[PDB]
């Protein structure tokens, strides 16, 4: 969740989803283990 | 650490880690520089510490 910010490394921020530096807007997060569990193999990402 | 070729992008991209903070330098530039007197410290502590 750390990597969804302006100017940040990782490989979510480098290979998946990149915010610009002059970003205007909001970032909202919340955990979802009750709805996204079992063994769930339906969430891909790039390496 | 001495006399070698270091590829930090494997380290910071292939994230097995929870904290990765660089201080007088940015992580993006680490594959462009050369370094002097490189040392590595290592220990185990509590999560809150």
């Amino acid at each position: 969740v750390r990597q969804i910010a302006p100017g940040q490394t990782g490989k979510i921020a480098d290979y998946n989803y990149k915010l610009p530096d002059d970003f205007t807007g909001c970032v909202i997060a919340w955990n979802s283990n009750n709805l996204d569990s079992k063994g769930n193999y339906n969430y891909l990402y790039r390496l | 650490i001495s006399n070698c070729v270091a590829d930090y992008s494997v380290l910071y991209n292939s994230a097995s880690f929870s904290t990765f903070k660089c201080y007088g330098v940015s992580p993006t530039k680490l594959n462009d520089l050369c370094f002097t007197n490189v040392y590595a410290d290592s220990f185990v502590i509590r999560g809150d510490e």
